[PDB]
């Protein structure tokens, strides 16, 4: 099956304080001087990915996504020649 | 049991500010709120409910002007 | 799966089999080749099952001029229905191999308790109901009654088997119990007779033990007609228990009274007849004085004139005067006495009554009770337990006794005094099956040293050859447990048997080894008295609460319904997350009768070495008579059967499938030098000096070990 | 002396009668997924090949004919804290549990608001609880203000807009859902 994800960008305040917008994080919850948010939550979020608190849809960051990518490549195992078999090159490499 | 209404005295120890928005959401109105709930020893017990004997006679007989313990005498003895 | 036996090369099923299979069959070959009987043992069932019925089809393929039909017989109806269906399986495979039916039938063997259809009987579920009710609905005077069309209840699946099922043999195939039962329904006619026909055009005929042993179903199936047939025995480890308990009878006080209303019945029958007719019912006295069935054998028993009881009412006198002097001689006030030969001559001497017409009491009986047209012998059974008795007795005694015991047994005293016509040899009454067949072989398992049975059975064996599983690992883990972790023996002494300290150990013991084994676990005691004695000292103590909270625990009783009740709960309780702890008697019959599977009694528990009271009076004649006839000590008939009794409920766990089980014993006995070369080889060479005197606590560190290796795959 | 047996297993059996209540790997178009979201003159080449086999003449150089003070200096200037590349608050605090007081208020009504909000649903019970959803928005709406009141007016500095932000664009997907459901009705 399909699903729909949500892929957000983390965003943060100008300079030093500066042109920000000051808000707690949804995960005693301190300020928030940057973070992720959501087109529909509007909340902002300090920790990804993270299952939306509001609209229950996942925010994930893209390179998560290939973090499992290795499953759907799986390397070819290489052939084993535990002999020299007068392989030049001393060196591995 | 009136778990409905207890659920409140629960709540009004295991979080204060839940249950203070519980209040101010219908202090100041700000929602109706009754629709918030439609989305949100040993040794007698033991063997009343594990026999059937015992499960009978405690129901016929239960601890009246006694001691429970003197019911334990009375089906170890 | 062809395979490379000795004689020829056999067709096999499975692509995979071990080598000891290969050997087992080659083995076995030599009984054929040397047209001889022969014993051996193997512990798996299905294996050696599979591999017999191969290796014999193969042989009866490549000779079937020289052995015409194969005779199986194993422990118990059960385990016939599993056998049965592998030889359709293996069937079915030649059927595949050959790729053609071949002219082959096989089927399975058992009384009309099971194997009927009849709507009357089938409401009835005691075996002596429907055999009395079956040979009412069979009895000539059903039939005739039936043959003169008038309203009569009778079985019409023996009228149209009689009429049709009678003129067409059955061809050829496989036909379990079930099934037989099915076809009969289908076919509408009797299962038992048709199979009992089916014997006339069989190939292969599958019976438990007793049907070969007791006489009177053993002749009808071991006919002449098998002259050249093989016979074998597949778990016959007690056949001579089996045997003498077969040729063993037991009369009572109140087996007496219901003898007396019985004859009391048989007087109004006969009043009944003298007033309606009796010379029609003397057709018989013509062919009696011319010249169920007893349980005498073929050599034994003889058509001869039954002498002075030439009338009804000299028979019914005879059974009197018989009947008064057994009550009397078993009313006696008296210690418990043998009379093997002064049993016979007290009765000529008492009440004059001879041997010789004494003989045909039975033979007499059975002609007087057909012709007084009687309803049924459920309840005439007593009578004929007791005329069946009386001719034995007075026919032949030299394998037996009399003993006369004030009261009934199981108990230390009552006012119902019994009398035990106890058999003391197997030789000669299974002689008639080695004097026939060609070639007997006697196949078990938990079967204590081979040399002990030719001299308690006549034989000459043609094999003596124990076998061991081979497996890529050690399915099988013996083991025995000497001492206490109290630093204490932990032999079960007569003496020592009552140290609460012994009790203890077991106690704790059982209590570590419940905890530690996954699923069922069983545990064997000696008697109801030390194992409740035992219990109660558990229950004093936390041991018993200890034992139940970590596992639900279960004791088998005397009761065949409360044990099977409770046995169940036990293999539930197994299925669920609970478990179950089942303790039993090592000599009850749920020990006999249950078999042990994976997580249904993985482990198996031996308290001490299982033996029987020594001064009860039938220990006490067996063991004379063997040590007087056949030459073998008192100890060491009685430790071999303790031995074999020992390991045949302990290794049960091990049946098929490949599954791994433990048998733990707690006895330094069971390690000594002795006792350990009685062990049967299999376990013997499975033991060893790491497991052979461990500490309670070394008992349980092993196991857990052991179930750890256990559990992954091969 | 038996009824301990008999118990004991009765109670074993009435505990277990009270325990008894009456595909391979398959692709298509693999290469996509090498770029993953990554978007998209010979002689070239061969002059920069020649060029740069002409540049390699010259190794291992002096130190200071490599680097200069004025070159160094610009640099640690440059990423000095007033430099080109050097980057480089809860002044309220009774409004800091009013926050969290509005934030667990509107987290509370959004879950509720938003919990079959995105589901078409086009049922009578699942659509009401949107109009039900929707009812609850005006309510909400019209108590959120008050407090916005508050804020500025005690604030008047260091507004917080967010928590109203919620609130409107619950707004702008309510009036864009409701519009498109009168549109596909
Ligand atoms: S005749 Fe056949 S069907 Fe009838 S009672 Fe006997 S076995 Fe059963
Ligand atoms: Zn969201």
């Amino acid at each position: 099956s399909l699903i729909r994800m949500g892929f957000p960008q983390h965003t943060i305040a100008s300079l030093s304080d500066q042109d920000a917008k000051p808000s707690f994080s949804m995960a005693e919850p301190g300020l928030t001087l940057g973070g992720y948010f959501c087109p529909q939550c509007r909340a902002k979020y300090c920790e990804l990915p993270v299952e939306c608190k509001i609209c229950g849809l996942t925010l994930v960051s893209a390179p998560h996504l290939a973090r499992s990518y290795h499953h759907l490549f799986p390397l070819d195992a290489f052939q084993e020649i535990p002999l020299e078999e007068y392989n030049g090159e001393r060196f591995c490499y | 049991a009136n778990k409905e209404l207890e659920e409140k005295n629960r709540m009004l120890q295991e979080d204060p500010v839940l249950f203070q928005l519980y209040k101010d959401l219908v202090v100041s109105q700000v929602i109706s709120a009754e629709e918030f709930w439609a989305n949100r020893s040993d040794i007698i017990e033991s063997i009343f409910r594990t026999y059937p004997a015992v499960k009978m006679k405690y129901a016929e007989n239960v601890p009246h002007n006694m001691t429970e313990k003197e019911f334990w005498t009375r089906f170890f003895q | 799966m062809k395979l490379n036996v000795d004689g020829l090369l056999v067709y096999f099923p499975y692509d995979y089999i071990y080598p000891e299979q290969f050997s087992y069959m080659r083995e076995l070959k030599r009984t054929l080749d040397a047209k001889g009987h022969g014993v051996l043992e193997m512990p798996s069932g299905t294996g050696k099952t599979v591999s017999l019925l191969a290796l014999i089809m193969a042989y009866q393929r490549a000779y079937p001029l020289e052995v015409t039909k194969l005779i199986y017989c194993s422990r118990t109806v059960p385990e016939i229905e599993k056998v049965i269906e592998e030889l359709r399986k293996l069937l079915n495979f030649y059927e595949k191999q050959e790729g053609e039916k071949l002219p082959f039938l096989g089927l399975a063997l058992s009384s009309r308790k099971n194997l009927c259809i009849h709507p009357e009987v089938t409401p009835l579920r005691f075996g002596k109901d429907v055999d009395g009710k079956c040979h009412s609905l069979t009895a000539s005077y059903v039939r005739a009654q039936y043959q003169h069309d008038t309203s009569l209840p009778h079985c019409r699946f023996y009228e149209e088997f009689d009429a049709h099922g009678r003129e067409v043999p059955l061809p050829a195939g496989i036909y379990n119990l079930d099934d037989l039962k099915a076809l009969g329904r289908r076919q509408g006619w009797c299962p038992y007779f048709l199979a009992r026909y089916s014997i006339l055009h069989a190939n292969v005929v599958v019976y438990s033990y007793h049907y070969l042993l007791d006489p009177k179903i053993a002749d009808l199936v071991s006919k002449e007609l098998a002259r050249k047939a093989v016979v074998v025995f597949d778990e016959a480890h007690n056949i001579d228990n089996v045997c003498i308990d077969s040729m063993s009878v037991n009369l009572t006080r109140r087996t007496l009274d219901r003898c007396q209303g019985n004859l009391e019945t048989l007087q109004k029958t006969v009043l009944r007849i003298k007033e309606t007719d009796e010379q029609r019912l003397r057709d018989e006295y013509r062919r009696l004085v011319e010249g169920a069935n007893p349980v005498l054998p073929d050599e034994v028993l003889q058509e001869a004139v039954p002498g002075s009881i030439r009338t009804a009412e000299h028979f019914l006198g005879f059974l009197r005067r018989l009947l008064e002097y057994v009550k009397w001689r078993l009313r006696v006030q008296h210690v418990v006495q043998e009379s093997p030969p002064a049993f016979l001559s007290g009765l000529a001497q008492r009440v004059c009554i001879q041997r010789k017409p004494l003989r045909f009491c039975a033979e007499r009986l059975r002609s007087l009770l057909h012709t007084l047209e009687i309803t049924d012998l459920a309840d005439f059974s007593p009578l004929t337990l007791l005329a069946n008795f009386a001719t034995l007795v007075s026919t032949y005694a030299k394998g037996f006794t009399i003993i006369i015991e004030p009261f009934d047994d199981r108990t230390p005293t009552i006012a119902n005094p019994i009398l035990h016509f106890s058999c003391m040899d197997a030789s000669l009454a299974i002689k008639p099956v080695f004097e026939r067949f060609q070639s007997v072989i006697i196949t078990s398992g938990t079967l204590s040293p081979l040399d002990i049975y030719p001299k308690i059975l006549d034989f000459h064996p043609v094999t003596m050859a124990t076998f061991t599983m081979t497996l890529a690992r050690v399915c099988l883990c013996p083991m025995i447990i000497g001492r206490g972790n109290d630093q204490v023996a932990i032999s079960s002494k007569f003496e020592t048997r009552e140290d609460i300290a012994v009790i203890r150990n077991y106690g704790n013991l059982l209590l570590e080894m419940s905890a530690v084994v996954p699923d069922g676990i069983v545990a064997f005691f000696t008697s109801y008295q030390y194992m409740e004695s035992t219990v109660a000292s558990w229950y004093e103590q936390g041991i018993l609460e200890n034992i139940q909270r970590n596992k639900l625990l279960f004791i088998e009783t005397q009761d065949g319904a409360e044990t099977s009740v409770a046995l169940e709960k036990y293999q539930e309780a197994c299925e669920n997350g609970r478990g179950a702890i089942l303790l039993s008697v090592a000599r009850g019959k749920v020990s006999e009768g249950i078999d042990f599977v994976h997580h249904y009694g993985r482990a198996v528990i031996m308290f001490g070495v299982p033996y029987v009271y020594t001064q009860s009076r039938i220990l006490k004649a067996r063991l004379e008579y063997l040590r007087d006839q056949f030459q073998i000590r008192e100890n060491d008939f009685l430790t071999f059967d303790a031995m074999r009794h020992a390991a045949q409920c302990v290794g049960r766990a091990i049946r098929g499938k490949t599954d791994y089980g433990l048998m733990v014993f707690a006895d330094k006995r069971f390690a000594r030098g002795d006792k350990r070369g009685k062990l049967p080889r299999w376990i013997q060479e499975h033991l060893t000096d790491a497991n052979l005197n461990l500490t309670v606590d070394e008992g349980v560190q092993v196991a857990k070990y052991f179930l750890r290796q256990m559990a992954q795959p091969f | 002396n038996a009824a301990i047996i008999k118990r004991f297993n009765h109670h074993s059996a009435m505990v277990l009668a009270a325990g008894l209540r009456k595909i391979a790997l398959n692709l298509k178009k693999s290469d996509r997924y090498y770029h993953g979201p990554t978007p998209i003159t010979s002689q070239d080449i061969i002059n920069s090949f020649q060029s740069i086999r002409q540049e390699m003449e010259a190794y291992t150089p002096k130190l200071t004919q490599v680097l200069s003070s004025s070159a160094a200096s610009s640099t640690i200037t440059a990423l000095s804290p007033g430099g080109a590349l050097m980057q480089g608050q809860m002044v309220p605090n009774d409004i800091q549990s009013e926050l969290k007081h509005l934030y667990v208020a509107v987290g509370e009504l959004l879950r509720h608001f938003w919990s079959c909000f995105p589901v078409n649903t086009p049922f009578l019970e699942e659509k009401v609880v949107k109009m039900k959803s929707n009812l609850e928005r005006f309510q909400v709406t019209k108590l959120c203000p008050f407090q916005e009141k508050i804020r500025r007016q005690y604030l008047s500095t260091n507004l917080v807009s967010h928590i109203e932000e919620m609130l409107q664009t619950a707004y702008n997907k309510l009036h864009t859902w409701q519009s498109r459901r009168l549109m596909k009705k």
